[PDB]
């Protein structure tokens, strides 16, 4: 099953301040009005990059795992939630379908319906990066029509090969990034505050 | 001006001759506060190093490096470098670094060199002929030796074959020195591979223990995790300066700003993509990099046949930056601000013109548009001419260029 | 500021002087254009204290001394019309206040003295007499002004009011001036953005090449950027030369409309605005000029029966100036641009030969004064 | 080496020919203006203010000059004015007379 | 349309875009000229029988 993404999944493409101005970029982005997959669960492919979002009340989702294998032979990427903060590791665990109860050959380690949180997970070959946003919403399962940009959380200098991912365990959503041009409007205070998916339609073009 | 026009006579006018450009008054650098310094000293101060056949390896990553903190100290019995000179290592970046550490007798330390042959080089730690890195060594007879001998510091005298470059191997087998079938037990012609120096405090220096660390480096397809020092200076505002922020080099006036960068934003840009502000990595400051002051320099002159005097216009410059006169066109220098208005002799800009006049000097003034004349209009008054002049007014128009032709094959090649 | 690039740039010889000369030529020509358009007046004529212009009301187009002392209509024009990487902008020689002194002088001459200030010393004349000469210049007899003077004053004043409303209402009207500003903004911004282009070199940031490469490689990569930036600058300078010739063709047209439509009255049909021309007033505007062309347009016609000539004693009478017309019953002659019937007489008309030769002649009487 | 000298000399010649085309278009505008002043100011009498020199135009004489033409515009300029009282019309018998 | 050249031509920057703007200026002006020459008339007058 599917749902309309409206104008969600925009993110700050570079660490640059700009003010009262329109800037153009081509990068991996979620298209406007795209079909995200509706959920309220299994292993999924990564393609070239992932958008993930959920309407969890109190950071309910326990984490994620990413890699080629997600089972031994090489370190898979592991990410875990502790309240407002995040634990990260890369390890060669080989668990069954309950990895949250399985809880290692590891080579990197780090620590950081009223609400909706949004995340972008991105390999860049110049290592791996994560972007996110947190917002209150109306008490509705479908993604509301609205605008904000996901901000960079971390750069992981890890070099892990990724082709699939899984969630560690309300409504939630998945979509995929595509190489697309976007026009980005910045307000006075450096903030991306409107955008156009350049390829969307002849008026947008 | 004579050299600008390629002539010994300059006719009356104004001529651009050069560009004024404020020089950088000093050089500035900023990078974050010195943090994540690589733990080389924590390896060097470890309580003991291994038996040299199974030398300790520590992987080093995600850190800034200054190897001169190590090699400047004459406290070691030796500090030597191979493939690269010690100073250069402070410039470099690497994906991984390794500290490789062990104990050897004072006579055998010579085997730690590029492409060596002998017990340690072939069977314990093979440095290749193209080894890039450094060797740190010191006497440890006060640390490692014991009465009756210490055996925690063995060396592999025997192995099947020579080790590969930087190879670590824990394999052991009994060496058959003769006809005896050894079959994995000690005996006559059946020597144990891990020989003991048996270190004692009374030993002569060639038998005494030496602790050694060797530094080994790699830069890979996976990008660097180690780099040289985060260089920095004081941060002088409100002067034109050469600068560098986190590797963004330039020259400009570093000015205070109210520009609210988001927490992750490092650099700021204007409409034409040109950089206009930066974060100081050593504070919370966002500084606007106003461009360093510059402009065309033009020389005002009467014709050289009449006088040699000259005056200068610093186009768009403020006279803080350069007889002086600030104008909307720039600084006049060498011309009098006479202010009383006249016909425009030599044009300048924004209503200023200049002339050479009487006791003689160059003067600059707001130009006159001609004499004022209030027409005596009223609802019943007319003026009628009672007489005329015929007049003859010359007008001149060009009609033809000089007819010119070029053979492109003869001009280009010939 | 790279010395390394500066030394390599010498190998291209005169190009980097030649392009700076070509822009200097364009820059000097802008003051030549502005002088040939506005500096046609010999002396700074001034408006009289009492605005006693026979009922006409120039207060919207004359200077407001309380304000740069522009007119009201000049202010609308200055309101509707709407980084330093080695580029420099330069000031115009005449400031916007000096242009407003010339458009004040040209206007105050045109109001108080007709064309005369454009042909010699200015001669004062009452405004309702100046308009009688300008009407007489279009084949409408002087008395058609005087018999309608308040009506003509109200039409002129009302029409000035409609221009003030029109220019106040929309920013889309000044397209010819706004496009000059927009084209130069696009040219300068494109010339700047081309600094960031790689031109097939390793980077467009010169400091990369100056720190990452040895001289023998850095020379090749810099020479790619020089080849790119130099071809960029030559293309911009060539477009500014072509655009300067396009604006010169408009400046010579404006200088010609200043000399003919302001300093005179032009018989060039549809040159100084549509309709028969009476006069025009210049108003200054940023990077340009605005003419308020005042024109007479005939507007409420009647049909008539007409004849090329009329017989009398077998001789044919032609109209001296004007046309023969009839209300079906009686024959009259009129001036041809405004219906005003005159009784046909031997001073209104001239004889030439006999009634045989003229095709389509008619009879009636010609009266003897 | 020859390919660099070709590219340099060729781009330099392209610049000259491009600037000569633009300069020749300015001279054509001047030659058409001269042919217009020849047609009106010499072969006629231009009733166009300040076209055939300042003042009211009478006639003009062309004179040759190297690469151009010189016009000697003969013009009438009024020169010694007197002030007068004036009126647009005058009565004689309740009828109004105009000049 | 051979992609290996297009991936190089992007590195030459604004050139191949501004040439379409320059030719569009020429192309629009051909209509403006033809408008100003012929469309001076206020109505489509037509000749009597
Ligand atoms: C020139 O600079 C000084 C010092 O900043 C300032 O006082 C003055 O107002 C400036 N004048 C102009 C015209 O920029
Ligand atoms: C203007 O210049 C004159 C000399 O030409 C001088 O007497 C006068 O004081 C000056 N006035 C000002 C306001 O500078
Ligand atoms: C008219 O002016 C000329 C000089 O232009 C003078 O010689 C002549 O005497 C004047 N005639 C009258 C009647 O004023
Ligand atoms: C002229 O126009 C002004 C407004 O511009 C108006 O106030 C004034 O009453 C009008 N009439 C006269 C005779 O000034
Ligand atoms: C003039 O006469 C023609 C033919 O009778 C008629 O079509 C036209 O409407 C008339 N126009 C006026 C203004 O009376
Ligand atoms: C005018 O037109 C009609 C039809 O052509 C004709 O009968 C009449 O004789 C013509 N009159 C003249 C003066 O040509
Ligand atoms: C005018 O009147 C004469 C007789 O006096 C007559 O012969 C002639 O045909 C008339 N002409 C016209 C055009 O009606
Ligand atoms: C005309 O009369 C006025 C007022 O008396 C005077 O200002 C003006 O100078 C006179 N002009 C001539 C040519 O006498």
């Amino acid at each position: 099953a599917y749902t309309n993404s409206f104008t969600r999944g925009v993110y700050y493409p570079d660490k640059v301040f700009r003010s009262s101005v329109l800037h153009s970029t081509q990068d991996l982005f979620l298209p406007f009005f795209s079909n995200v997959t509706w959920f309220h669960n299994p292993v999924l492919p990564f393609n070239d990059g992932v958008y993930f979002a959920s309407t969890e009340k109190s950071n309910i989702i326990r984490g994620w795992i990413f890699g080629t294998t997600l089972d031994s032979k090489t370190q898979s990427l592991l990410i875990v939630n502790n309240a407002t903060n995040v634990v990260i590791k890369v390890c060669e665990f080989q668990f069954c379908n309950d990895p949250f109860l399985g809880v290692n050959n590891c080579t990197f380690e780090y620590v950081s319906f009223k609400n909706l949180r949004e995340f972008v997970f991105k390999n860049i070959d110049g290592y791996f990066k994560i972007y996110s946003k947190h917002t209150p919403i109306n008490l509705v399962r479908g993604l509301p029509q609205g605008f904000s940009a996901l901000e960079p959380l971390v750069d992981l200098p890890i070099g892990i090969n990724i082709t699939r991912f899984q969630t560690l365990l309300a409504a939630y959503y998945v979509g995929y990034l595509q190489p697309r041009t976007f026009l980005l409007k910045y307000n006075e205070n450096g903030t991306i505050t409107d955008a156009v998916d350049c390829a969307l339609d002849p008026l947008s073009e | 001006t004579k050299c600008t026009l390629k002539s010994f006579t300059v006719e009356k006018g104004i001529y651009q001759t050069s560009n004024f450009r404020v020089q950088p008054t000093e050089s500035i650098v900023r990078f974050p506060n010195i943090t994540n310094l690589c733990p080389f000293g924590e390896v060097f101060n470890a309580t003991r190093f291994a038996s040299v056949y199974a030398w300790n390896r520590k992987r080093i990553s995600n850190c800034v490096a200054d190897y001169s903190v190590l090699y400047n100290s004459a406290s070691f019995s030796t500090f030597k470098c191979y493939g690269v000179s010690p100073t250069k290592l402070n410039d470099l970046c690497f994906t991984n670094v390794y500290a490789d550490s062990f104990v050897i007798r004072g006579d055998e330390v010579r085997q730690i060199a590029p492409g060596q042959t002998g017990n340690i080089a072939d069977y314990n730690y093979k440095l290749p002929d193209d080894f890039t890195g450094c060797v740190i060594a010191w006497n440890s007879n006060n640390l490692d030796s014991k009465v009756g001998g210490n055996y925690n510091y063995l060396y592999r005298l025997f192995r099947k074959s020579n080790l590969k470059p930087f190879e670590r191997d824990i394999s052991t087998e009994i060496y058959q020195a003769g006809s005896t079938p050894c079959n994995g037990v000690k005996g006559f012609n059946c020597y144990f591979p891990l020989q003991s120096y048996g270190f004692q405090p009374t030993y002569g220096v060639g038998y005494q223990p030496y602790r050694v660390v060797v530094l080994s480096f790699e830069l890979l397809h996976a990008p660097a995790t180690v780099c040289g020092p985060k260089k920095s200076t004081n941060l002088v505002k409100n002067k034109c300066v050469n600068f560098n922020f986190n590797g963004l080099t330039g020259t400009g006036v570093l000015t205070e700003s109210n520009k609210k960068f988001l927490p992750f934003q490092q650099f700021g840009r204007d409409i034409a993509d040109t950089t206009d502000a930066v974060r100081d990595p050593q504070t919370l400051e966002i500084l606007d990099i106003t461009p360093c002051s510059f402009g065309g320099v033009s020389v005002i002159t009467p014709g050289t046949n009449t006088s040699n005097q000259v005056a200068v216009l610093y186009q768009g410059v403020n006279c803080t930056e350069v007889n002086v006169f600030q104008t909307r066109a720039g600084c006049l220098i060498g011309a009098e601000h006479v202010n009383n208005s006249y016909e425009c002799d030599i044009p300048i800009g924004a209503g200023i013109c200049a002339s050479y006049q009487t006791s003689q000097s160059i003067i600059a003034y707001t130009m006159s548009l001609g004499v004022e004349n209030s027409v005596a209009y009223s609802n019943n008054s007319i003026a009628i001419p009672t007489n005329f002049t015929i007049s003859v007014t010359t007008e001149i128009l060009p009609v033809s260029m000089t007819k010119t032709s070029v053979d492109c094959t003869m001009y280009i090649c010939g | 500021d790279s010395t390394e690039c500066s030394n390599l740039l010498l190998q291209y010889g005169s190009f980097c002087t030649q392009l700076n000369r070509a822009l200097t030529g364009i820059a000097v020509e802008q003051d030549k254009n502005t002088q040939e358009v506005f500096a046609q007046v010999k002396q700074i004529y001034k408006t009289p204290p009492i605005k006693d212009f026979g009922g006409f009301n120039f207060s919207q187009i004359l200077p407001d001394p309380s304000k740069s002392k522009r007119s009201f209509i000049e202010d609308l024009l200055f309101n509707k019309v709407t980084k330093f990487n080695g580029l420099t902008v330069l000031p115009p020689l005449l400031t916007d206040e000096m242009i407003a002194q010339y458009t004040s002088a040209l206007l105050a001459g045109t109001i108080t003295s007709g064309w005369t200030f454009g042909a010699g010393a200015a001669l004062q004349i009452p405004f309702a007499m100046q308009m009688a000469y300008r009407f007489n210049g279009i084949g409408v007899t002087q008395n058609v002004l005087y018999e309608n003077q308040k009506l003509i004053a109200n039409q002129f004043n009302s029409a000035i009011g409609k221009i003030q409303d029109s220019l106040s209402s929309t920013a889309s009207a000044l397209g010819k001036l706004q496009d000059v500003v927009n084209q130069n903004a696009q040219a300068l911004n494109t010339l700047v953005k081309q600094l960031s282009s790689n031109f097939g070199a390793i980077s467009s940031v010169l400091n990369d090449i100056l720190s990452r490469l040895d001289k023998v490689e850095a020379e090749v990569q810099i020479d790619r950027l020089i080849t790119g930036r130099l071809q960029s600058l030559q293309t911009y300078v060539t477009q500014q030369l072509i655009r300067a010739a396009e604006i010169r063709a408009s400046a010579n047209l404006a200088a010609t409309k200043m000399s003919e439509c302001v300093l005179g009255q032009s018989k060039r049909v549809d040159f100084c605005g549509k309709g028969y021309h009476l006069m025009s007033f210049p108003q200054s505007a940023p990077h340009g000029v605005v003419f308020l062309h005042v024109t007479y347009v005939p507007a409420q016609e009647k049909n008539f029966t007409t004849a090329p000539a009329i017989c009398h004693d077998g001789k044919a009478h032609f109209p001296r100036e004007g046309v023969f017309v009839s209300n079906g019953t009686h024959w009259f002659v009129t001036q041809r641009n405004f219906y005003e019937p005159q009784i046909i007489t031997t001073d209104n008309t001239f004889v030439s030969g006999n009634c045989d030769v003229v095709i389509g002649i008619v009879n009636n009487t010609v009266y003897d004064p």
